[PDB]
């Protein structure tokens, strides 16, 4: 289910294949030429479409381009180099910047940012004032 | 017709070169092996006489002789025809041997045959072919030097003459 | 599915300065430090790829993919909990001749696939099981 | 068969050409070697030709230009050391060659491997591979008159568009 | 004082290179005693020569124009032909050395004990069974006893050389001379 | 047509089949230097590797170094390629410390410590030896004149 | 002594057993003793005729050596021989190899490396008896050649005929 | 003589010192405890 591409130089290096690589998945209605991160443009098939890249900002910024073509079914993946596959975005199914129910506060501290510890305070411990 | 067994094959894929079809029966080709091995063996002794006379030894009796063809023109024809009378002679002498490759003389009256220097049939095959690339390669040789010969007077191209290195000969 | 293969990594959090392992490990378990080329008939990264007559470009040799059918399993297990909590809300609403958490999900993913069940509001959710 | 496969070498002014049939009963490893000895020794003709045509023209900028106009005086004054370097290395690249040969689906003449990208269903490469094969021929012929005129009619210019 | 402990003592304080064998180990031991051994027919052939007056053209330098600025010992004033060939000597020796270093065979004693080399474990075993404050007798002849008994004592003549000829105030090759009788002179 | 393709038919890999990259002629020499030829052991890979650098590297050192018109020229330039082999012996040693490590088991693999060694042993000998070659052909050089 | 050497040629008449009285064999490994003791042994038989064939049935007709002690020629003789001199080893070193690797021998094998008189026996016992003779030859061969040397530098080291010198 | 001792030391200790010092840092570095 591979767009149409020619090839390029700008591909994925040794470490897709040794240490991590993702994958990009989405479905079209018609057939259409976008610009790949890597360089150059190709052409989506009419249906299904798999690419793999090697970061995975250069898959949210395809994402970012699909969403002009009216695309939003798009799904992102990270598969290692045994074969392990950990499913990425959208994770809970609904985007993130829409509140799904379901999702808890992570890294939040209740006060103003001008409420964290003095450095002097904390000397000799280890953490820091932001996480103190 | 495939005669890319017979010994002598150009190479594996060539197999027979035979430019102009000389050869199109197992028949044919049984002349022009016998014939191809009688001028080899005659051209390796040819060379091997022109070398030793151009570089000037000469026999007992035939020191004043020119050499190369100036001695076929020059030398007295009586002093040739024994050359002629003790090849004629060979030639009623040797006996070929039925059932065998063209050039096979064993029948022949005196003791003739691989003897002790073959065992196995691939050391057979290897004199043989031996025998004839050697022949083919004195073939070309001959003509060679007498065409150079008469272009320019040096038979060898690159030297006038050989020296030796016998030392037990001395 | 090991949820838990990237974080089961060799990486340390530190003692301040480190977001940490985060929600999907912060590093690869495998190391990226292998060698290089290697000569014909030869393999050096471990399972690498035979490079056949060109093992100077054997690294070009895909062996990691994404499997299609594989890759429906990785969607469903890591969204599990997800699936399981809009179920249970629709549940605690009242539902309508409800039978089974289990059997609910199945005929509301029955219908609406599973991508748009794990996008809809308990409210919906209703509406379409309704019947 | 060669003869009903082959498409390049084939063209207008004559079609086949075999007048004497050297090819009648041929097989196609022998027909193989002709392809791949007429290619090269077209190719080398083709160089041949250029090299004369520089150095006639008196453009042979190199040993201070001291070396003579005429192309085959000039090869008596090369020093052997230039011309044992010249067939050592070319001995070299026929090594590699017999290499790229012996490799499986080897195309007669083609050391670039261009059969992994085009074949010959493509009329374009048909007919460059033409162009090829039938300056080479020509060049074959030019060369061998060349040299007759230089040895024998006492000349190693152009005799035929020189007057303007 | 009980030399175990010092040695394990060295290794705990400087682990990496103990494990190679560097420091106090018996390898040391004996390669260092090899080398002492050769290096006594390298200054007895010294003594001999110059006292037999082999060397050709000595007591004169070399010239700084044939030669370069290395082979200046202050501003323009260069070495002596007799230094330069004995070092030309042992340079011949230290490249047979470095070979060995560098490239050794499958059955030799290499300089540094190597996990990967064949022959580690018959070195660790000889090493381990080598060591001794008295000469083991009984094993006389071309074993491992033998080599490190002799390699101990001619690393001591060294040191003693050295002391006696600056007690008496003398040349090395002097006190040589005097220890074979005067022979060589 | 096309003479340019994605390589091994993966449109996205960083790499392309080019001509130079993918040519009978380079995939030929590449498969019989001594590098990736097969069959060769790790000591006579090295050791082919070594001739073939030594014999080259006497030359700059000779006709363009300090002591170059002095008639000690060669002989110098001798030592100074030796020397050039050892510093780059050096590193082989090094490299292969920290990429292999210390025990290994695999066994003929030119990436194992090991064998390492080994291909590193081989340059040396074949190195040094070759700049020995070449000071004896260019003490006397023949004009290969009749 | 080590084991191998109960089974493998060498010993005969004049030493009926193993001869290693220093057990070197313990050190040198068994086969390459074996490659080595050959291979310095015929070299050496080589050199003992060089040593006096120049000398006594003449010399080629050339003047780059003029000497016949056959030390002093090995400085004398032109640097561009001792170079194909080492090409040419280098290449017989090559052919042992690519043969041995072929399944040949060149170290009393089944499959002659080198029998271009083709005088191998097949029969082993023949076969047995011939490398004996080689291996007798060589090692007379290599303690010649250095008593040859011997006389050569320390005069009356060797017993050496005249013409020999 | 100490004044020998000039040619001797500045070629170790400008060359053979340092190398040996960079190789070592160089293995401390490139090392995993
Ligand atoms: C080309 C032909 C040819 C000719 C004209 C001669 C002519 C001669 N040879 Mg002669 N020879 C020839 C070929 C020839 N040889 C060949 C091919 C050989 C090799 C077998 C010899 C071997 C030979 C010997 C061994 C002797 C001669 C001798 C002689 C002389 C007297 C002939 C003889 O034996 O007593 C009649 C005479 C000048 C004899 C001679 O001159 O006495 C010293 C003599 O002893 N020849
Ligand atoms: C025309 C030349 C000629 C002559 C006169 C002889 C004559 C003789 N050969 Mg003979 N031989 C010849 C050619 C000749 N052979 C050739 C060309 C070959 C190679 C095929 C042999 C191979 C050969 C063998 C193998 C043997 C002889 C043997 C003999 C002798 C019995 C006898 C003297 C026999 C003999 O007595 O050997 C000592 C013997 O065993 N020859
Ligand atoms: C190296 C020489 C050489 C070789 C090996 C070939 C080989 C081939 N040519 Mg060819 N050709 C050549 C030179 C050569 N050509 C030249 C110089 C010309 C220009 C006139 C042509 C023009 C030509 C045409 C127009 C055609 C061919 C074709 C062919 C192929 C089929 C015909 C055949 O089997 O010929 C067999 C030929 C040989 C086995 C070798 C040639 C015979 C040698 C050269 C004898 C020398 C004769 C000659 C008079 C020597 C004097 C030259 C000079 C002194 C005057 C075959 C592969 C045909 C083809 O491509 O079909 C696929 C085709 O249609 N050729
Ligand atoms: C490997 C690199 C290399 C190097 C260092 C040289 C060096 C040289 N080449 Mg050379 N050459 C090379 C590769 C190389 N070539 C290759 C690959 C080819 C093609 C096969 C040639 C073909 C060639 C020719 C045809 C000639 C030279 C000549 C020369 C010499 C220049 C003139 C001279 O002697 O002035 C100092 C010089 C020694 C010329 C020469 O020696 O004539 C005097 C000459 O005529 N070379
Ligand atoms: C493809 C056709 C062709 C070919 C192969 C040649 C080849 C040659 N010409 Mg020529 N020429 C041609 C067409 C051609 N000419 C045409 C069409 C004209 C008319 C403008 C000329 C006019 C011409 C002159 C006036 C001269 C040459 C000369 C030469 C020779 C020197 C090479 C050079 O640098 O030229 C340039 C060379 C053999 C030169 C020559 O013969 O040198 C001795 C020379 O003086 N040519
Ligand atoms: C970068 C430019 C440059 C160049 C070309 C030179 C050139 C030279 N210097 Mg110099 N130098 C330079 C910069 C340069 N210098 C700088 C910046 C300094 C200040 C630190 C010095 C300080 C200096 C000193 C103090 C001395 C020199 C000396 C020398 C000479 C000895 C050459 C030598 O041993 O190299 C050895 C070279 C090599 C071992 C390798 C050369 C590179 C090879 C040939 C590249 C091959 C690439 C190949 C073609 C790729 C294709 C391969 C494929 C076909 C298979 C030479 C004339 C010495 C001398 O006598 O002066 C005349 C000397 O004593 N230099
Ligand atoms: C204190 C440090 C030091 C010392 C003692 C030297 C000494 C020398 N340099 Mg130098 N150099 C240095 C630092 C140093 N350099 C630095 C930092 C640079 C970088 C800018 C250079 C760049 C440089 C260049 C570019 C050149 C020199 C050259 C030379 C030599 C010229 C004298 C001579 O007779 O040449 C003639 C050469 C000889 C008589 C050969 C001597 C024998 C060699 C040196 C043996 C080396 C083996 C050595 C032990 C291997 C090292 C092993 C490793 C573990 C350290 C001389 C040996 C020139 C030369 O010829 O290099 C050899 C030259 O071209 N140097
Ligand atoms: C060589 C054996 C005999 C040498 C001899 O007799 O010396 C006698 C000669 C003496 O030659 C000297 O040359 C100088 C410079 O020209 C002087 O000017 C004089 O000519 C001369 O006295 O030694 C040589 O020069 C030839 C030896 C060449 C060695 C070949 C290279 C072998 C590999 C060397 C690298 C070794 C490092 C590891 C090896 C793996
Ligand atoms: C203080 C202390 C202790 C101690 C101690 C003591 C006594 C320590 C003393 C150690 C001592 C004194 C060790 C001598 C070494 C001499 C060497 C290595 C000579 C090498 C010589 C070599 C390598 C020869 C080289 C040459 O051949 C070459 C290279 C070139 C030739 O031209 C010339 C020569 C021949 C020269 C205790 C009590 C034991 C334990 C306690 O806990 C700590
Ligand atoms: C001593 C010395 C010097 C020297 C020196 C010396 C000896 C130098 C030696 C140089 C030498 C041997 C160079 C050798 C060159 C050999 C070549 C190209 C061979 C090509 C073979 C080919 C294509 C084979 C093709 C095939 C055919 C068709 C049939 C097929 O079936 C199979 C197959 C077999 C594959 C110098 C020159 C370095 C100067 C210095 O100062 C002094
Ligand atoms: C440009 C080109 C090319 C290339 C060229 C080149 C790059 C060359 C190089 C070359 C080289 C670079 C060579 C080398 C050589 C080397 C040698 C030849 C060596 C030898 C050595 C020996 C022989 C030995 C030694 C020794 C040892 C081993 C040790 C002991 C001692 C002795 C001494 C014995 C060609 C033409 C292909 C083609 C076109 C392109």
């Amino acid at each position: 289910p591979f767009p149409t591409f020619g090839g390029s130089t700008g591909g994925w290096l040794r470490a897709a294949e040794v240490e991590e690589k993702y994958a990009i998945t989405w479905t079209s209605t018609k057939e259409q030429i976008f610009e790949m991160p890597t360089g150059g443009a190709a052409i989506m098939r009419n249906g299904e479409n798999l690419l793999y890249l090697a970061r995975k900002e250069q898959c949210l910024a395809l994402s970012t381009q699909l969403r002009t073509f009216k695309i939003n079914d798009y799904k992102i993946y990270r598969i290692f180099p045994s074969g392990e596959v950990q499913y990425l975005h959208p994770k809970d199914g609904v985007f993130p910047e829409k509140v799904n129910p379901g999702r808890t506060s992570v890294n939040s501290r209740g006060f103003s940012i001008g409420k964290n510890p003095n450095p002097a305070s904390i000397k000799f411990s280890g953490i820091t004032t932001y996480e103190s | 017709a495939d005669f890319s067994g017979e010994i002598g094959a150009a190479n594996a894929e060539l197999g027979c070169w035979d430019p102009l079809n000389f050869c199109t029966d197992q028949a044919s080709f049984d002349k022009m092996r016998y014939a191809e091995l009688k001028h080899g063996r005659v051209a390796q002794l040819a060379a091997w006489g022109y070398a030793t006379t151009w570089s000037g030894a000469r026999f007992p009796g035939c020191e004043d002789f020119p050499a190369g063809h100036e001695a076929v023109l020059k030398i007295g024809t009586e002093n040739l025809i024994p050359v002629l009378v003790v090849a004629g002679a060979l030639e009623t002498l040797w006996k070929q041997k039925e059932g065998s490759f063209p050039g096979d003389f064993s029948a022949t009256s005196f003791p003739v045959g691989f003897g002790p220097f073959a065992k196995t049939e691939a050391d057979m095959i290897d004199l043989r072919t031996k025998e004839l690339n050697n022949g083919r390669a004195a073939m070309m040789g001959i003509l060679g030097m007498i065409v150079h010969e008469q272009i320019d007077g040096k038979p060898f191209i690159f030297f006038d003459k050989f020296e030796i290195y016998a030392p037990f000969g001395n | 599915v090991d949820l838990d293969y990237g974080m089961k990594n060799s990486y340390v959090p530190a003692t301040g300065g480190d977001g940490g392992q985060g929600q999907f490990g912060a590093q690869s378990p495998n190391d990226w430090r292998v060698a290089g080329t290697s000569p014909v008939g030869e393999t050096s990264y471990a399972g690498a790829a035979d490079g056949g007559e060109e093992p100077w470009f054997a690294e070009a040799i895909s062996t990691v993919s994404l499997d299609l059918q594989k890759a429906d399993e990785t969607l469903k297990a890591f969204t599990k909990d997800a699936a399981a909590f809009k179920i249970e809300e629709f549940a605690a609403e009242k539902p309508y001749g409800f039978t089974s958490s289990d059997a609910a999900m199945e005929e509301l993913v029955g219908k609406l696939g599973y991508s748009k069940f794990l996008e809809m509001s308990t409210k919906q959710l209703m509406k379409t099981w309704g019947t | 068969a060669w003869r009903d496969e082959v498409v390049v070498g084939i063209t207008a002014p004559v079609g086949f050409f075999d007048p004497l049939g050297l090819s009648k009963g041929k097989d196609d490893a022998t027909m193989a070697y002709y392809r791949e000895a007429e290619l090269k020794n077209g190719r080398v003709a083709m160089a041949a030709c250029l090299g004369w045509y520089l150095n006639a023209g008196g453009v042979h900028p190199a040993f201070n230009s001291e070396l003579s106009n005429d192309p085959l005086k000039a090869m008596v004054e090369l020093p052997a050391v230039g011309w044992l370097q010249f067939v050592l290395g070319c001995g070299a690249i026929e090594w590699l060659g017999q290499q790229i040969k012996e490799r499986p689906g080897y195309v007669p003449g083609d050391l670039l491997g261009a059969s992994y990208w085009v074949d010959n269903s493509d009329e374009g490469w048909v007919m460059y591979q033409n162009k090829e094969l039938n300056n080479g021929r020509l060049a074959m012929l030019a060369i061998v008159g060349m040299v007759y005129q230089d040895v024998f009619v006492g000349d190693y210019g152009d005799m035929m568009y020189k007057q303007l | 004082s009980v030399f175990d402990d010092a040695v394990k003592d060295w290794a705990e304080e400087y682990p990496q290179f103990a494990a190679w064998g560097w420091g106090p180990s018996v390898q040391a031991e004996i390669w260092n005693g090899r080398h002492a051994m050769f290096g006594w027919v390298v200054m007895c052939a010294c003594a001999y020569a110059k006292g037999h007056g082999l060397i050709p053209d000595a007591d004169q330098t070399l010239d700084l124009k044939e030669w370069g600025t290395l082979a200046t010992i202050s501003g323009k004033n260069t070495i002596t032909n007799e230094r330069a060939i004995i070092l030309i000597a042992n340079v011949h020796a230290l490249m047979v050395g470095l070979a060995a270093t560098i490239s050794p065979n499958s059955f030799a004693d290499t300089l540094l004990l190597d996990p990967n080399h064949p022959m580690y474990e018959w070195q660790m075993e000889r090493n381990s069974k080598l060591g001794g404050v008295m000469p083991n007798l009984g094993k006389m002849g071309v074993t491992p006893e033998a080599e490190l008994a002799n390699g101990r004592m001619a690393m001591m003549g060294i040191i003693t050389c050295i002391a006696y000829s600056g007690i008496q105030g003398q040349s090395m090759i002097d006190t040589i001379n005097e220890w074979v009788g005067g022979a060589y002179f | 047509a096309n003479f340019i393709k994605p390589y091994n038919d993966d449109p996205f890999v960083g790499h392309l089949a080019t001509p130079i990259t993918s040519s009978s002629l380079t995939r030929a020499l590449l498969k019989n230097l001594p590098a990736y030829r097969f069959g060769l052991t790790p000591l006579l890979r090295g050791l082919e590797i070594g001739l073939a650098h030594g014999y080259f590297l006497i030359g700059p050192f000779a006709q363009l170094g300090p002591l170059r018109n002095s008639d000690i020229g060669l002989l110098a330039g001798f030592l100074s390629t030796i020397g050039l082999i050892l510093i780059l012996t050096l590193g082989l040693t090094i490299y292969g410390a920290a990429a292999f490590g210390q025990e290994k088991s695999n066994g003929s693999e030119l990436q194992t410590k090991k064998s390492w060694d080994q291909f590193k042993g081989g340059f040396f000998v074949g190195a040094c030896g070759s700049a020995g070659f070449a000071f004896i052909c260019l003490s006397s050089i023949p004009t290969f004149a009749l | 002594y080590a084991s191998e050497l109960d089974s493998m040629t060498g010993t005969g008449i004049e030493s009926p057993k193993v001869f290693d009285p220093l057990n070197l064999s313990d050190y040198v490994p068994v086969d390459w003793a074996r490659r080595a003791e050959l291979s310095n042994g015929r070299s050496a038989m080589l050199a003992t005729v060089g040593w006096f064939f120049p000398k006594v049935f003449g010399t080629f007709d050339s003047t780059d050596v003029t000497t016949t002690d056959p030390i002093d020629a090995i400085m004398q003789a032109d640097p561009q021989w001792w170079a194909q001199w080492i090409l040419i080893c280098g290449v017989f070193e090559t052919w042992k190899y690519k043969k041995e690797m072929e399944g040949k021998s060149f170290l009393g094998g089944a499959d002659p490396a080198v029998d271009y008189l083709k005088l191998w026996p097949a029969d082993a016992a023949a076969q047995e008896e011939m490398k004996t003779k080689e291996l007798k030859n060589a090692r007379l061969a290599m303690i010649g050649i250095a008593g040859f040397a011997a006389n050569h530098f320390i005069p009356g080291s060797c017993p050496v005929p005249d013409f020999i010198a | 003589a100490a004044s020998f001792l000039p040619s001797i030391l500045v070629p170790l200790v400008g060359l053979i010192f340092p190398a040996f010092s960079m190789a070592l840092f160089f293995l401390y570095v490139q090392t995993d405890d």
